[PDB]
């Protein structure tokens, strides 16, 4: 992988 | 709009967004806890004016949002988030805005919520969010 | 109804439910996947007959869940799960049941839905949702 | 702590 | 829970302290 | 030897594992915790005979293993995990086998240890930890 | 990327 | 000494410490990652001076820290740190300071370092690291 951690992300909500 | 990312943080300490009670959300900003200390997040404002202001002040670290809900629908030919309520272990913020449209609505049994993501125009187009344990 | 918690597991293969196109949502039960092998998960079923069943394979691990959504309202005056909706990063499977009520949706930007739990009466009465990186 | 693992989870969706 | 996040940490190395 | 990767779980409720007092490590077996039903894991056996059996069975989930210590060296020109030490928040188990050669240690301050995978041949070559909150 | 959760891995200690 | 705790971020830039060839591990200091900028922790410093300074700038984000490894042992009657090592993708540096005492090492197969905590008196007295995915 890379040196970046990783976090859940839920959405989006509102405009495609 | 124009897209933002602030990325996750510890926490939330403050929230600071703007709307109008006919359209919808305009400014948003968070002021983000980063290792027990205040991180101020940048502004992301609508470009336009005539928003209400509005500060949400939480009780760090023993206050903490266990529900975000709201609204989203067309403001003219834009689908954007017309309202948004923040529900905390101690008080419920909100609804601001427009309480209309198509709900939505995210309930956190385990976990917090540690960032923000999303676009503004001349509204809030849409928004995400970091959830962590 | 009677309550149900299959816990986390490593990923989602299969999801058989059953619905009504009258009422709302009956059985449910997953096959996860544990580290590798297909696990089993109990079937939780409905107190009552005369369901459509659903059976959704997934081409695991290269297909995964990315939204899952649906209505909530109520039937003989209890508020349930009427409908469901899975959307993957190949294909959606649904709307099943009634989309009719209050919809609710969750859209995973980043992360996996790993695990289950909910209640179950005559209709699925709540669920909620393990989620992981 | 206990010795049992953690995840976040999100719901519930229906009845109260 | 508290309303900050948690991470794995591991040690410490070095002086005993826990 | 004969790798093995048992993949990651809730926790962990009795370890089996074997030594000889003049060489190293043999048999590697592990009963976790899956989602508050015990799991049995593979039995990881040496291609030999003649060790130790010992059996570490944890008053799950008030006591947990909060340090894996132990050595790594030379036994018939294979470079194997010699020994194994566990200390959990209420006993330390070990050391089991000979504490020669170079030592290793992972002290954990917050998280579980939830899985294990490395190589079994005459004896353990190597092992590496699952990890989490 | 990938439908099969991950988690933190430490070691391997023992033959390279 | 005086306790520290950076406390956890998404990445790890650069570290800058000092040593001692006869004593051990001195000053320590990183500047971390914030969301794609750079965040400059606290200089924690020890309480006395002569110490050897040393950079490590790694080629965030490509090149990451794979291996840390050190040794602890008695120095004027006190268990410090006395020797670090930091590998990485791409080249290992060090062993910084007196490599001797009880060595440990640390092996990341998945994840990363993605903050520190500790203590500094006259010397390192511990360390820990947060790991994440
Ligand atoms: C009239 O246009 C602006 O506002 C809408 C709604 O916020 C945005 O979607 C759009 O890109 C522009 O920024
Ligand atoms: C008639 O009642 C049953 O079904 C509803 C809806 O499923 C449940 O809420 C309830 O507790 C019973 O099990
Ligand atoms: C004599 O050989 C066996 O045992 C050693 C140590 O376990 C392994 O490394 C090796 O591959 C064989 O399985
Ligand atoms: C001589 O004393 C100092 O340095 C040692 C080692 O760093 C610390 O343990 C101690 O508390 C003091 O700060």
């Amino acid at each position: 992988q890379s040196g970046i951690s990783q976090t859940v992300i839920v959405g989006p909500w509102g405009a495609k | 709009g124009k897209a933002f990312d602030d990325g996750a943080f510890t926490g939330i300490r403050e929230i600071n967004l703007s709307y109008n009670k006919e359209t919808a959300i305009g400014d948003f900003q968070v002021v983000y806890d980063l290792n027990g200390s205040p991180y101020v997040g940048q502004n992301h404002v609508s470009f336009i004016t005539g928003f209400t202001p509005v500060k949400i002040s939480l009780d760090f670290p023993s206050e903490y949002i266990m529900e975000v809900s709201g609204y989203t629908g067309n403001v003219s030919g834009y689908v954007v988030v017309r309202s948004l309520t923040f529900k905390t272990n101690k008080k419920t913020y909100g609804p601001y805005g427009v309480t209309s449209g198509t709900p939505f609505n995210l309930p956190i049994e385990n976990g917090l919520i540690v960032g923000f993501k999303g676009s503004i125009g001349y509204w809030l187009d849409y928004f995400s969010m970091y959830l962590s344990l």
